[PDB]
Order: structure tokens, then sequence, then C-alpha cells
RNA sequence: CGCCGUUAGUUGCCAGCGGUUCGGCCGGGCACUCUAACGGGACUGCCCGCGAAAGCGGGAGGAAGGAGGGGACGACGUCUGGUCAGCAUGGCCCUUACGGCCUGGGCGACACACGUGCUACAAUGCCCACUACAAAGCGAUGCCACCCGGCAACGGGGAGCUAAUCGCAAAAAGGUGGGCCCAGUUCGGAUUGGGGUCUGCAACCCGACCCCAUGAAGCCGGAAUCGCUAGUAAUCGCGGAUCAGCCAUGCC
């Protein structure tokens, strides 16, 4: 989970945002 | 390992800061540096007076250096032509207009920095260490004081194997905050190494 | 006009207001059950009123600030238990032995250096 | 998956040197220490000597390797 | 309606000089909004105890800035005249807006 | 426990059966601090104990715990020789823990997919006498009265 | 049904099934179902023969998939192998191309451990 | 460190990314808390001497 | 840190009435929460039993009861322990190099082995959507609301905040809904091909991030072995220091 870049959990873990964790 | 700085531990209560000013996170760095330069130009040139401490305070640009020496004679000079030279030599490093004051030390044998400072100088003049220390302590104990303790580091006497010499009497209650234990460290640049002189001086309670 | 208690619990603060009424409890501009929706522990915030017979004889306007909902439950619980004692000092008898008056001083322990986590110690080899 | 945005980079002392030798003939060997520089189409031809921390190397320069960085062709370490 | 955010590194020296800024009157001239608490900001530094290795040693230092507010409503000119040479703390600072 | 005999903690009673055992079970079912969905399991399990049986769930949960509590167990012993498996009695405190632990573990071995179901069926099966929990209990007591020869080390 | 060259994803949701083709994952599935208007959720067996067609006519004519991709990449590597490239060497040795460590931990690029004798005169390790 | 290696003194560092820190007291290049401008080791020394105003042993 | 009081009202409110562009937004007041200075509070002080005493067991009252919880704090000494590469510093040593400046390389090398970790092997789970509750911190040549372009990293524009007032900021597990249905899977995200963004003179060696495709090993681990006695372990997110950027899953 936390390892996959293209997921909710995964993007949260790596600080970031994007297609898979919209900033808002 | 062990034993925190008996000053820095008590810094909260029984002992207040040498330099006591306020500054923002864009200034603190600079004031601190220059504050240091002053102590350096001060601890070197004022050796003879034997300076125990240097209080430094700041405000509306100005800087209130309050030097504590045993013999304010040597900081005054020709009736002035020395306290002027030094308030001047500070005006160059500090572009901010300094104000040099001088504080008498009633009892040099009740200020750990000086006591230690005393011992240091003997060890260079090749005095007998063991006695120096037993003596130093007595001179401090004879001057009132609830207790006192001195420590010389290693290579006592040119001895190839570094040692440690001791001496201490009265109470020197290190783990109690409610103490007031002036601490002082002196270096001793001998021919064959360096030596460290730690001096503890207990007095009062609350 | 109403009755009041505070009640804190583990970084959380409730303020408990006790009106006389039908049993309608409201928590932070919301219904009591709308706020603790689906948290089985919830019903235990009202264990004072249950054990002094007051479950439906009071309304209760409660504000809650800080922490997490399960501590807010425990803190409301203290809040209620206190209001209900300054409304009738005799209630302590059927209230103090239950424990509802005590405040739970159990709080998160500080993170220690050279540990991973206050007590979790780093793992070592060769011994 | 690399990085040349709306800038594109080629260290210029080497560039003014190669474009200069595109007014006529191709200088056999050019002594560079800048492996930093991308290869432009105008380099396809003249053999450039990329350094190494130890030795300039005879990197002949095909058109099949344009978008690449110079140092990608002068291996640094030595292995078995 | 004058604004006065006070701040320094010591708070024995703050509350004892914010008090000295409330020397217009206790409450008989201008309103006085009382010395306002206003949360302190704590910087921390964490230093490895020795030089060279011993990761697990560590020692904590903090430097905390305490902040006060006060604020006086309706500034009579003699109230201001007192904002001249009337101070003693050295480690206390003084923001002033209106 | 080198100094004091160390007392047991008093879990507050259930919110729905007002019971202590049911908190205990719920606590053993819980992992990673997720107590909400441990209770969300035990209760879901309780709905299932009825819609599969005319009996009330508390009476069944209690009934099955009793069928798993072990009257005897062995714990090893170092002597003037080696390891001897001494048959011991089992305190009422330890039977509690052992039963509950065994019940969850047994439940999670099961092939049913929802957790509540696994708990449900284990809780049921154990009441009716059978089921993995009971098997690692009828088993445990079988090692006692087999090392009966070493009963004379009763501690 | 046959969506891409020799592909046959059946019996799961359409989106999930499409990923069983080489050049296709969660994102091109979502996309190519939106852009052909088939409800992603339907099982494969319940796809209209008409649907199955508008699906294929997109996927196949719009993207390099399966075979025509597998040898685009393979021949893409041979490119950096055929020039003097560093990534080429790394490809040729069989060692982490994207600038990793190899002192430990490059198992996935290296294959299983080829363990060798370690000492000649030093303790037990 | 090397007295020579205080070309941190080099006011123009050519590129602003060759700019680095160094303890203004000892030269240390490697724990220089930027607030103080001092390295970690100097900081503890000065903290204990009470020459960092306001700075104190911290416990909580 | 836990209970309470006094001082203090540009943070806090169906406490109490007035207005509402149903936001404590407005008048308005500080009661409450809080903020942070100064105080009270605990004493085996009270009761019952054992005790020669110290104290032990228990019980009241209390927020807390015998060291209430956690820090700071480490004795004479030991290890000839670590560190002359933080800093000093005796001695010895080099002095068109054992000093100094560059550019490039190295510290990142891979047949192997170990330590400390991270992410996992899934249904008490994973995915998507909606929605709820933190604490501590940091912010000027900085945090960036909001608007526009981009699938997105991010670019353009731009408000506020020297910050209890603006921003980082979304807390996340949780809760409600839907999907997946025992599969190496909608588990796991390693590897690799491609296209990009930003930082920096510059990202080949050797940056982080985003997007598309690829989708490895892994089905709970031999011998052995580590942590933890309570808000502890387990688990979930958040912040800082260092720092252009960042290899941070480390540390505090
Ligand atoms: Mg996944
Ligand atoms: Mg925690
Ligand atoms: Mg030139
Ligand atoms: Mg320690
Ligand atoms: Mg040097
Ligand atoms: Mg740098
Ligand atoms: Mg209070
Ligand atoms: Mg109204
Ligand atoms: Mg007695
Ligand atoms: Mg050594
Ligand atoms: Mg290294
Ligand atoms: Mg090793
Ligand atoms: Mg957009
Ligand atoms: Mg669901
Ligand atoms: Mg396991
Ligand atoms: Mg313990
Ligand atoms: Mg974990
Ligand atoms: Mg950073
Ligand atoms: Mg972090
Ligand atoms: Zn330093």
């Amino acid at each position: 989970g936390k390892g996959d870049r293209r997921t909710r959990r995964g993007k949260i873990w790596r600080g970031t945002y994007g297609k898979y964790r919209p900033r808002k | 390992g062990n034993k925190i700085h008996p000053i820095g531990f008590r810094l909260g209560i029984t002992r207040d800061w040498e330099s006591r000013w306020y500054a923002g996170k864009k200034q603190y760095r600079h004031l601190l540096l220059e504050d240091q330069r002053i102590r350096g130009l001060l601890e070197k040139e004022l050796y003879s007076a034997g300076l125990a401490r240097v209080d430094i305070e700041r405000a509306a640009d100005n800087v209130a250096v309050t030097v504590h020496v045993a013999k304010p004679g040597v900081v005054i000079g020709r009736g002035g032509e020395r306290i002027r030279v030094l308030r001047e030599e500070l005006a160059k490093l500090t572009g901010k207009n300094v104000a040099l004051n001088v504080q008498e030390v009633q009892n040099p044998n009740l200020s750990a920095p000086l006591v230690a400072q005393r011992v240091a100088e003997q060890i260079e003049r090749r005095f007998a260490v063991r006695r120096a220390i037993k003596q130093a302590v007595q001179r401090v104990m004879e001057s009132g004081a609830k207790g006192a303790k001195v420590i010389v580091s290693g290579r006592i006497g040119g001895a190839e194997q570094a040692r440690t010499e001791w001496a201490a009497q009265g109470r020197v209650p290190l783990h109690t905050l409610r103490a007031n234990i002036d601490y002082g460290f002196a270096l001793a640049r001998t021919t064959y190494g360096v030596l460290g002189v730690k001096a503890y001086i207990f007095l009062g309670e609350v | 006009e109403q009755y009041y208690g505070t009640g804190r619990r583990k970084e959380a603060v409730a303020r408990v207001f006790l009106r006389p009424g039908n049993g309608k409890v409201t928590v932070n501009g919301q219904d009591f059950n709308e706020y603790f929706q689906g948290l089985v522990r919830a019903v235990a915030a009202l264990e004072p009123l249950r054990a002094v017979d007051a479950l439906g004889r009071f309304d209760a306007y409660i504000t809650v600030r800080g922490g997490g909902k399960s501590g807010q439950i425990d803190a409301i619980k203290l809040g209620i238990a206190r209001a209900l004692v300054q409304y009738n000092p005799d209630y302590r008898a059927k209230l103090k032995p239950l424990g509802f008056l005590t405040r739970d001083a159990r709080v998160v322990e500080r993170k220690k250096y050279g540990k991973h986590k206050a007590r979790r110690a780093p793992q070592y080899s060769k011994r | 998956p690399r990085s040349l945005k709306k800038g594109v980079f080629v260290d210029d002392h080497l560039l003014e040197k190669v474009l200069e030798l595109n007014a006529k003939g191709e200088k056999r060997l050019i002594k560079t220490w800048s492996r930093r520089s991308t290869i432009v189409p105008e380099m396809v031809g003249h053999t450039i000597a990329v350094y190494n921390g130890k030795q300039h190397v005879p990197v002949y320069i095909t058109e099949n390797m344009v978008g690449h960085k110079l140092g990608e062709f002068a291996p640094t370490r030595t292995y078995r | 309606k004058i604004r006065i955010k006070l701040r320094g590194f010591d708070h024995k020296t703050l509350d004892a000089s914010a008090q000295k800024i409330v020397e217009a009157a206790r409450r008989s001239g201008a309103q006085v909004s009382g010395p306002i608490p206003l949360p302190t900001r704590v910087r921390r530094f964490t230093v490895i105890r020795g030089p060279f290795k011993h990761k697990d040693s560590r020692e904590h230092f903090e430097l905390r800035t305490h902040n006060r507010l006060v604020d006086i409503i309706n500034p009579n000119r003699k109230t201001i005249e007192q904002l001249m040479t009337l101070d003693l703390p050295t480690g206390v600072e003084i923001e002033i807006k209106t | 426990a080198r100094r004091r005999r160390a007392e047991v903690r008093q879990l507050q009673p259930d919110l729905v059966y007002g019971d202590v055992l049911v908190t205990a079970f719920i606590n053993k079912i819980m992992r990673d601090g997720k107590k909400n969905l441990a209770a969300r399991i035990f209760y879901d399990a309780c709905k299932i104990i009825q819609e599969k049986t005319g009996q009330e769930p508390l009476k069944v949960f209690k009934q099955a715990v009793e069928n798993v509590k072990p009257r005897m167990e062995v714990r090893s012993r170092r002597v003037g020789g080696a390891n001897y498996q001494v048959p011991m009695e089992v305190s009422p405190r330890r039977q509690q823990s052992l039963a509950l632990r065994w019940l969850v573990q047994a439940a999670n071995q099961r092939p049913e997919r929802r957790a509540a179901v696994r708990i449900a069926h284990e809780l049921m099966d154990a009441a009716e006498g059978k089921g993995g929990a009971v098997k690692k209990k009828e088993d445990v007591e079988r090692m006692a009265e087999a090392n009966r020869a070493y009963a004379h080390y009763r501690w | 049904a046959r969506i891409a060259g020799v592909e046959i994803p059946r019996n799961k949701r359409v989106d999930v099934a499409l990923t069983y083709i080489y050049g296709i994952g969660k994102a091109r599935a979502k996309e190519a179902l939106e852009k052909t208007g088939i409800n992603p959720a339907t099982r494969v067996k319940d796809l209209t023969e008409a649907e199955v067609v508008r699906l294929r006519e997109y996927v196949e004519n719009t993207w390099k998939l399966e075979g025509e991709l597998r040898a685009e990449v393979a021949a893409n590597i041979k490119r950096l192998m055929d020039i003097g490239c560093y990534r080429g060497l790394r490809h040729r040795r069989g060692l982490p191309v994207r600038g990793q460590r190899t002192r430990t931990n490059a198992r996935t690029r290296k294959g299983p451990r080829k363990t060798v004798a370690g000492k000649k005169k030093a303790p037990r390790k | 460190a090397r007295k020579a290696l205080i070309e941190k003194a080099k006011r123009t560092p050519k590129f602003k990314v060759r700019a680095y820190t160094r303890c203004v007291r000892c030269g240390r290049a490697r724990s220089v808390y930027r607030f103080f401008g001092l390295c970690r080791i100097c900081l503890r020394e000065l903290a204990h001497k009470g020459q960092l105003p306001g700075v104190r042993k911290a416990s909580w």
C-alpha cells in the first residue's frame, strides 16, 4: 500500500499530491 | 562521561546569563558573533586585571559591557588613558557605540573563575601542584564560603602518564539546584602539554 | 437556568451544559448520535445520567474542543458527572464510588531520545 | 525520464569550439573536461575526447546518440 | 487606541515592565486592557552530547520568547509623555502601533 | 513480578451485555488498537448467534468459554536432569485467558471469510462441544495424565 | 473476447479485464471505457458484441500494445546498448540501470545470490 | 578545519550554490545550527557558559 | 503533565438577550474553553487492624494517596575506553610539497556477508467517494489562501500574514456509501521502457517529484534472536532541525 506511488495511501506517505491524491 | 556544567545546569535559577539581550531570528546570529569578539579582545588584554566575568547588555543600538575585575587599577591606567583606549578599541569591532564599565571584585578568593585562574598561572611557574591545590582551597575556605573544590587535570609535574589531583573541603553539593556554586575553568599551557584547572565554590542556599 | 461541568480527558475538553428537558443531548452544534455515529463506546458518555436516573430528565448542550472522539467521550462523561453534582451535591453518594468524578490523568508519554518511541528501544545484535 | 525543460543545456566553451570547426573541416579530437554537456546535432561528425577524471577518450559521435549527455560515453570506474 | 506587543526571553522581566507600562492609572484615566498573556513561542535545539559518535547521547536546549499585549484605549497626551525615558529592563522589547 | 504479586486490571463492563468477559473477548479480538471494529465484530457475531440459533448470545458465549477452559496443562521444568513436563493444575485466572485466546485463534483459523462469522461459528461450535478451540484443550489436558508420572513435582 | 492481439480477458469487470492486455493498465482501462461509453462495471461475458467492437476499435488503433510493444522496448534497449551508452553497459552486465547501489540489495536485477567463500584467516563469520 | 579552507570567506563564491556554512567559532562544517551560526559542539559549550542569552536546559 | 483559585480579554460563545449576506460574521460581554504569570493543593495529616519504632495492610475525604505520571539530574572510581578529523594541545614530521588553487573523477564502485530499517505477503484487508475529531511546531528575499492553464508534478496571476489574527494544513487510522470475492488477486510496487516538472552554472557518473506502460520477489519466514509491565506495547498520521534541491524509510 504505502509503497505504491499511484494510490491515496501511497501519496500521503511520500509527502506529495497529484492525479492520485488531488491537492483539492 | 558524567557531570554537566554546574553553571549551565543552574542557569535557570541561582545563576543568570553573562550576556542578557533580546534579538530576532535574523539578528541573534550577528549580535552573538560580535558579542564573542568583545569577550576575545577583553579576555586577552585584561589578563593582568584577572577578569572573572564580562556582562554584556544591548538595547536601542547601544551596548553596555560591564567588566568584572579584581584590580580595576589596571583597566583605568593613567587616571583614564586605558579605559579610554579600550572603550575605543571596542568602537572599531563594534560599530554600535560601546559603554565600558568596571566592577570591583570584593574577594578574588570567592570567585571560582579567579581561584582556578590563580592555580593555572602557578602550574606554568612550576609550583608544586598538590600544595597549590590544598592551598587554593584554603584561601577560599578562609574567605568565608560554605565549601569549595579544585581539580587539576593531567601531566602533573611533567609526569609522562597523565593524572588528576584533587582537594576539596566543606560542602560542594553538585546535584542540588538551590546551591549557587560558582564554577571556573582555567587552562595551563605548560612546556610539556596542557592542563585543566576546574574550581568549584559553594556558598549560600536559597 | 442550566447546570455546568467541565471534564477534560487526554488533551480533550468538553463543556457540559445541563438543561431540564426530554433527554435530547447535543454536541457541538450537532446531534449526539450524529456526532458519535457508529462509535460503540459512545453510549458511555451518558453513564452518569443512567446511574442517577436522569437519562431523559435533562437536555444537554455540550461543546467539545480538542483531541479525538473517544477521549471526547470520556471528557463529556466527566463534564456531565460534575454538572450533576453542582445541581445536587447529594448525588455524590451514588456517583463517586462508580468513579465518574475522578479525572483520567492518563496522558501520552513523551518521546525519549535513543529510544524509538518513549519506551520502544532500538533493536541490537551481538550479546 | 530525465530533465531538459524549456531551457536545454550544452556547456558553451565546447560549443563555440565545435561550431567554429563547422566553417570548414573536422578537427580530429577535441580535449574536453565537460562531460556535463548534452550532444547537439552539430556534433555528429567530429570525434570528441571526453575526460574521465583520468583520461580523455576517443568518443566517436554517431547520429544515433544525439539527445544523450557526453559523460554517458566515458565510463568512470573500472570493473573486473 | 494604541497597540503594544511586548516580548523578550525572560518573563519575570516582562510582567514586571508590562506592569510599568500600565502606569497611566489602575482604571481611572484611560481604560487599560490589562497585561495580555498571549502564548509563548518555543524554539528547540537538540545536540549530540559529545564530539565524535555516541549517537544515543543527546541533550535538549530551548530558547523561549514570551509575548504580552496590554493595549490602551483613548490616549491622552500625558499618558504618552510617560512613554519617554521611563524604563529599566534590558532584555525586553517593544512593538508599537496605533 | 519479582517484588509484588501484581494484581489484575479491572476491565469496565460491556456496553451491550454489561459484562466483563465480553470486554475481555473483545480485547483479544482487537488488534493494532482498533477497539471499535473489534466490538463491531463481536456484536455482528452476536446477531449471527441468534439468526442461526434460538439461544441468547451471552448465555452461549459464556457456555462455550466453559467448554474451552482447561482443568490441567503442562509447563516444562528444568531439574537435576533436563526438561520434565510437569502436569499442573490451572488457576481460574489462567483458564479465563487461555480459553479466550484459544477461542480467537481457533476462530481465525476457520475458512469463513467475514470475521464475525468465524467468531460466530467458533463460538457456536465450541458450545456444542466441537471445534478447533476445544481440540487444543482436550489436547492440552491429554498431555497431563500422560506425564502423570511426573505429577510429584507439583510446585 | 479478443480485444488486443491474441488477448482474451473474460469473467471479471471490463476495466480490470482490459489490463490483462500488455500495453494496458488501470489508467488506460478507465480511459478507453469512458471514451467508448461502456459501463466499466459489467462482467466481460455481458458485453454486447457491438460493445466489444467499439472497445477493440479504440484500444487497437490508438495504442502500441502486446507484441508490437514488447519488441519496441526490447529494440529500444538495444539502442542504448549499441551506442557507447552507460545505461547500455548496465543493461549488458545486468545491473541496476537507474543509478542504484550494488554493494547490497540489487537482487531483483542480479538474480539469486551467487555466494562465494569469504575468509582464509578470520573468526567464524 | 584547515585554516586555508575558510574560503567560505570568499564573499563571491562564483555560484551561490557553492556557498556553505561553517561554525563561526571553530570552523566545523557539519551541524551548524543557522540560528546561532555555531556548530553543535560550540552551541553546547556556549549554552553552558550562559553566553547564549535566553537559551536554557530544556526538559518536559 | 493531572484538580482548583487570583490577575489578564483584537484567541474563546445557542453561556444570556439584539441583528444575520445562518460564518462568533455584527453589536456586544469574559462567564466558559484557552492563553500564561503568580498562588492553593499531599502531610501516612484523618479512621480501623499488626508494629518497640520506622513502617506495613486496609478504609474515608479528595482531581490525585504513600515516589500521582514523565523529565533534568549520575558518587570515589573502572575501562590506560572514544576522540589529536570539532576545538585546543606536548612531541615528531613535510616545507617548488605531506602547504595552495582549479576542472574532472571518487566518497554511490559489485561474486559475496552482516547490522539497523522500510514496504509487504492481504477480507480485523485493498481501492474510490463523502464526511468527523489532534497536538506540537515552522514561515520574508519565507508560508503561499484564491483565480486561471496542465491528467499531474508544476507554471502564470495574486490576497493575507513581521503571524493566538495569514499560511504550511490534508491530520490519518475512524465513521457512512460503493466496488473487489481467496486469486499472487483491484494483494505486493521491486525492476525496466517512455514522456515530462522543479531546484540548481550544471542532475551521465549521482537529485527529488509527476504521468503512461512494465508489475519482480513475496502465501508470515531455519538455526538463532530483539522490544515492551499502561496511555506501555501495537497501530495511525503530523512537525522540526540540516537543507537550492535531495537519495528522510534516518534522527529529534
Ligand atoms: Mg495496490
Ligand atoms: Mg504515539
Ligand atoms: Mg574562450
Ligand atoms: Mg544517558
Ligand atoms: Mg587547525
Ligand atoms: Mg549546500
Ligand atoms: Mg483554571
Ligand atoms: Mg437572535
Ligand atoms: Mg505510624
Ligand atoms: Mg582508535
Ligand atoms: Mg559514505
Ligand atoms: Mg557488519
Ligand atoms: Mg485544473
Ligand atoms: Mg465496504
Ligand atoms: Mg508474522
Ligand atoms: Mg519496567
Ligand atoms: Mg509497522
Ligand atoms: Mg529539506
Ligand atoms: Mg517525518
Ligand atoms: Zn564549532
